[PDB]
């Protein structure tokens, strides 16, 4: 036999900020759709947290 | 056998002795009387435990011998070791290695604890068999195999080169109950499940065994690391900071380092990596601080990393050190406006007798009722500390004459042998010319 | 070294994505109960982030990202079916063809949902096919109040 | 987040015309002072004048530090704001004038563009080349590259114990080599290896990243006065043998000024003049004020805000010279004085309500009136500080709000400065000294 489960997950603060920024940039729909999918996947797909070093 | 900690001045104080409503009991946890001051101390203790308001200052003011330091020690004992409690004297901030402001900053940041909680995979088991094969000559790859056992499991592990080196360094043998952390590879031996072979010589007396661990082999355990802000500052100031944590010799830490550390701790708190554990800094005899130290306190209490500050002073209207200004408690009015003051009232006869009884119970001294009455009269006439000292003195005198209970005669003997301040001053007046100056 | 350069904490990878936390919980439960997991995602960069997360958490994994050579695919399949240590097998839904026989696992986790339910069905049948002797559980992760709810509704 | 003394101050509460709203951004009164501080904020944002000094003068409790922090909040986190207390110039390591100069340079910030060169990949070959250089081969998910690196980098790699199969990070600018772990592909070979595994890098072997760095002039001065960038034995020796601060010379500061001007001309740097704040200025001595004369007359200096609550007081370091704020008249001639006034009871009630809201405390109208009455006598600070204990009392008694009985009980438990002074005066013979 097989069973199917659907699990709901919440967004982090960075994910929420990126999603809101893109939804504000909405006002093409396909590009916004892809960016929102990437945000929901992981914000590191856009820019990783920097490695900080002295100047 | 006597531990390093013995019967001191405040050894009988186990807490403030309050109930759920912060109502002070008459005699509980060593504290007797001082009901209003103990209630205020309990309110302050609840404020400390909540840990939400930074830079709160409380001043315990009263006559000498009224229990200011007793209340501070009761607060410290009621807080518990989880919350930092830095107790220093006012004179300690005057240092030849660092500025007064630097010493005050270090005192503040020793009273804030940073706690990091992480989960790690842990292997704890009894070593059954360990085999290590190494090349006879020259550099080569060591190959090994390790068998670990619990009450319900037994797994054979193939070992890598670095784990082989770690096991060799730790000298792990069969029957040793060892703990292995998978990430760091650290191995800690915690006992032997059984003895080694008897036929071996020069082995020494075998110690007691340790029962084999139960449950699964690879568990997951929570590791908690707690340091203060001062420790972080010291280990980040310079490479030798870890040694400066023990030798002192920290110098003056740059403000840039402290600002960076504050920012990083805030980031950890926002990200849930670390929790901040605000504590208390207790400056006993705060009147020894000068005007510059008070001015620094004024603005240093306005930071969000500041702990709760508790001061004790027995000064009235006194000159502020470093100035020619008379102020209440020896403290400038600008700092006195930033703090709540807790007054301690003098003790009555029954409170004095109860304190003497608690002290005798702490020192394991048996005393008669008449001796208690005489000692209470002396304590009321002279001071509480003199009666407290005469407790032990009379105990020793009674033990010298092969007695069991301290009588009035022993108290009279120690009253004759040892003098208080008043009688000493009288006898010095009687022979004023013999003493050197004035 | 610590005073000379600072790298982002590997913990912050999971902290920045709720999906990663939920998947960590699910994978810990699955490893506790003694199962093997297939993780399907539409993006190879998501495969990289999953590699980082799994290596941080200690889950051994194999990878087939659709750019691997064909001769390596059969070797990876045989290794995964033969090796019991490999906890997870991250895969891309659009890749693998139909010739992959992943009956070794018993759990499939869809990191993100495809617009076409046929691709998800093929990903499931990669493990639910004939000759498989364990119950198969399918876990789908969806972000609340996001586009993924629309994707699931369309599917 | 813990609640501090100024946590409610979010801005100056000014309108578009520069006038001060009565209650806004956590500020209740001081409309004239707030308008003056808005003018000062515009001056700081202009980035044209140098060494302009402002003195916030008034009795304690009149929100001088609140106004300074409001200026800081109005400027933003980009503009440097260095808060210092007058007692901090008395260091046992460097002279007081050096401390003042260091805080002056700390107030001037510099946003500089930098490019980072990164070598990141799994090590496949580590071949020494006889002083012995190293030839290294790095592979990623995108390709492979062979590099020849300096002997210092080889020594760093040896110190990191980098061997074939390890994932490493090299920063070409600083020569900083970090070994991150054994590659994930080898995590199955053994069962107990005592290693931390790391995935293969998914970019290129050689990367260039451009980032914005926030630094100050003081940071450059320190980096050039106690150097630690050479990674040689002499730098370690100097760090270990001479850890104390030093009196940085004017020559080093001139060289750093030239370097920063060259950077700005190249277009890769932006200057943020920033603000220095000295809170307890009266704690400075006459030497510090005399130095501050010339320091403020400098064309490099930032905008300095001073605060003082002293009246006609003797200047520290002098025998009996008395000046209006503890500040010699020469320095007072170089400052713009902002006057803060005492608060009316209505303003006291407003501030108490704002602080109660900030601390998450519900207070009844009767309790609020009683606490404002308590603050009319005693001080505003004392009245504000009774909020948390009263909340704790209400919580103990099971009430979710503060009533007048709780305020009365707290005021009975805790004395103020005047009540304690009365007690001390009544019992002067019993207290020490
Ligand atoms: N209320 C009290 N209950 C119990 N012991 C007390 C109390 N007050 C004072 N003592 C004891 O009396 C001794 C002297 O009191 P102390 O707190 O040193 O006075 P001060 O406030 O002048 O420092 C201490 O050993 C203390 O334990
Ligand atoms: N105008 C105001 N509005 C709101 N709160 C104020 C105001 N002025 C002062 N306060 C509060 O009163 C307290 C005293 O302010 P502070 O700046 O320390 O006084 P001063 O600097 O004059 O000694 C601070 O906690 C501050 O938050
Ligand atoms: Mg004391």
């Amino acid at each position: 036999k097989k069973y199917e489960h659907v699990i709901r997950c919440r967004l982090s603060k960075r994910q929420r900020c990126l999603y809101d920024d893109f939804m504000a940039q909405t006002t093409s729909v396909i590009n916004i759709l892809m960016q929102l999918r990437k945000v929901c996947n992981h914000p590191n797909l856009f820019d990783p947290r920097p490695v900080t070093s002295p100047f | 056998v006597t531990r390093i900690e013995r019967i001191g001045a405040h050894s009988h104080i186990r807490g403030l002795g309050l109930d759920d409503a912060l109502e002070p009991r008459q005699a509980s946890q060593g504290m007797v009387g001082q009901l209003a001051a103990r209630r205020a101390a309990g309110v302050v203790l609840e404020m400390i435990r909540e840990g939400k308001i930074a830079g709160r200052a409380v001043l315990i003011a009263g006559q000498p011998g009224t229990g200011k330091t007793a209340i501070a020690m009761g607060m410290a004992q009621a807080l518990g070791p989880d919350t930092p409690f830095t107790a220093i004297a006012g004179s300690e901030i005057f240092s030849l290695e660092m500025s007064k402001t630097e010493a005050l900053t270090q005192a503040f940041r020793r009273s804030i604890g940073v706690r990091i909680k992480e989960e790690t995979e842990i292997i704890e088991g009894e070593v059954v068999e360990i085999q290590i094969d190494r090349p006879a000559t020259g550099t080569g790859s060591k190959v090994g195999k390790l068998t670990l056992k619990t009450t319900e499991m037994e797994t054979i592990y193939d070992l890598g080169t670095k784990m082989i080196e770690s096991l060799t360094k730790d000298k792990v043998q069969a029957g040793d109950v060892i703990t292995i952390d998978k990430a760091t590879g650290k191995i800690s031996k915690l006992g032997r499940s059984f003895t080694r072979a008897r036929d071996y010589d020069a082995m020494g007396s075998q110690t007691k065994f340790v029962q084999c661990p139960d449950g699964e082999l690879q568990k997951r355990k929570e590791v908690v690391h707690t340091v203060s802000l001062h420790e972080i500052d010291v280990i980040n100031s310079r490479t030798q900071g870890f040694l400066a944590l023990f030798s002192g010799d920290t110098g003056e830490i740059k403000s840039e380092v402290r600002e960076q550390i504050n920012a990083k701790v805030a980031e950890w708190r926002e990200e849930g990596k670390a929790e901040i554990i605000p504590g208390v800094l207790f400056i006993d005899e705060v009147h020894m601080l000068d005007i510059e130290s008070f001015s620094f306190l004024n603005r240093a209490l306005e930071s969000d990393m500041a702990p709760v500050l508790i001061m004790a002073t027995n000064r009235g209207i006194t000159r502020i050190r470093g100035t020619s200004y008379q102020s209440p408690h020896g403290i400038p009015i600008d700092l006195l406006d930033r703090l709540l003051i807790v007054s301690t009232t003098p003790y009555s006869e029954k409170d004095t007798k109860q304190i003497l009884r608690i002290r005798c119970e702490e020192e394991d001294v048996e005393m008669s009722e008449d001796a208690y009455t005489v000692l209470t009269r002396i304590g009321l006439e002279t001071s509480l500390r003199y009666a407290i000292q005469l407790i032990t003195a009379a105990s020793l005198v009674c033990r010298k004459r092969k007695g069991t209970e301290v009588q009035v005669d022993d108290i009279k003997r120690v009253y004759s042998l040892f003098l208080d301040e008043s009688r000493s001053t009288q006898y010095m007046k009687e022979y004023q010319d013999a003493f050197l100056f004035n | 070294c610590n005073m000379r350069t600072q790298f982002p904490d590997l913990r912050l990878i999971q902290y920045d994505c709720g999906k990663l936390q939920t998947l960590a919980v699910l994978l810990r439960q699955l490893k506790a109960e003694g199962h093997r997991v297939l993780i399907f995602t539409q993006m190879t960069r998501m495969l990289d982030v999953l590699e980082q997360f799994l290596t941080y958490h200690g889950h051994l994994y194999l990878r087939l990202d659709g750019s691997t050579r064909v001769e390596q695919r059969q070797a990876l399949m045989e290794r995964f079916n033969a090796d019991k240590r490999i906890f997870c097998f991250i895969l891309s839904t659009r890749s693998g063809g139909v010739g992959v026989n992943l009956t070794g696992a018993d759990t499939v986790v869809f990191y993100d949902s495809d617009w076409n339910p046929t691709m998800d069905a093929q990903a499931q049948d990669r493990c639910h096919r004939i000759g498989q002797t364990r119950d198969v559980h399918i876990y789908r992760l969806i972000s609340e109040r996001t586009v993924e709810e629309n994707i699931l509704k369309k599917a | 987040q813990r609640i501090a003394s100024h946590s409610h101050v979010k801005g100056l509460g000014l309108d578009e015309s520069g006038l001060a709203k009565q209650a806004a951004s956590g500020l209740v009164g001081q409309e004239n002072a707030r308008e003056a501080c808005g003018v000062i904020v515009e001056l700081i944002k202009s980035k044209k004048m140098a060494g302009r000094a402002v003195l916030l003068a008034g009795p304690p409790g009149t929100g001088k530090t609140a106004l300074a922090l409001a200026i800081a909040q109005e400027l933003g986190s980009k503009v440097p704001f260095c808060p210092m207390v007058g007692s901090e110039v008395y260091s046992t390591e460097i002279k007081k004038t050096e401390v003042l100069m260091e805080n002056f340079r700390r107030a001037i910030g510099l946003r500089i563009k930098e490019t980072k060169e990164v070598y990141e990949g799994e090590v496949t070959e580590l071949t020494p080349c006889e002083i012995s250089h190293v030839i290294i081969g790095l592979k990623t998910a995108k390709g492979t590259k062979q590099l020849k690196l300096d002997p210092s980098i080889f020594e760093s790699l040896q110190k990191e114990r980098v061997e074939a199969g390890d994932v490493i990070y090299i920063e070409a600018n600083s020569g900083a080599v970090k070994r991150q772990g054994r590659c994930d592909t080898y995590a199955t070979e053994f069962d107990l290896e005592a290693e931390e595994y790391v995935p293969l890098p998914k970019g290129d072997v050689h990367k260039k990243k451009e980032i914005i760095q926030d630094v100050t002039l003081h940071d450059l001065d320190v980096a050039n006065a106690r150097p630690q960038g050479g990674q040689d034995i002499l730098s370690m020796m100097g760090q270990l043998m001479k850890p104390k601060k030093t009196e940085i010379t004017d020559k080093l500061r001139g060289e750093i000024n030239k370097v920063v001007n060259k950077y700005i001309d190249q277009g890769i740097a932006e200057l943020v003049p920033g603000v220095l704040f000295v809170d307890e200025v009266h704690m400075l001595d006459i030497e510090c004020f005399t130095y501050l004369h010339r320091a403020l007359e400098s064309s490099i200096a930032p905008i300095v805000i001073f605060a003082s609550n002293r009246g006609n007081c003797v200047i520290r370091g002098t025998e009996d010279i008395t000046s209006p704020h503890g500040i010699p008249l020469d320095l007072l001639d170089r400052v713009m004085i902002i006057r803060t006034m005492l608060y009316t009871p209505q303003e006291m009630k407003q501030i108490i309500k704002i602080r109660a809201q900030t601390e998450g405390i519900n207070i009844s109208e009767e309790a609020l009136n009683h606490l404002g009455e308590i603050g009319t006598k005693t001080t505003l600070r004392y009245s504000v500080q009774l909020l948390t204990p009263a909340n704790l009392l209400a919580k103990i008694n099971g009430k979710d709000s503060i009533e007048k009985e709780h305020v009365e009980e707290i005021s009975e438990l805790f004395y103020d400065a005047k009540s304690s002074a009365k007690i001390l005066a009544d019992q002067q013979d019993k207290y020490m000294k």
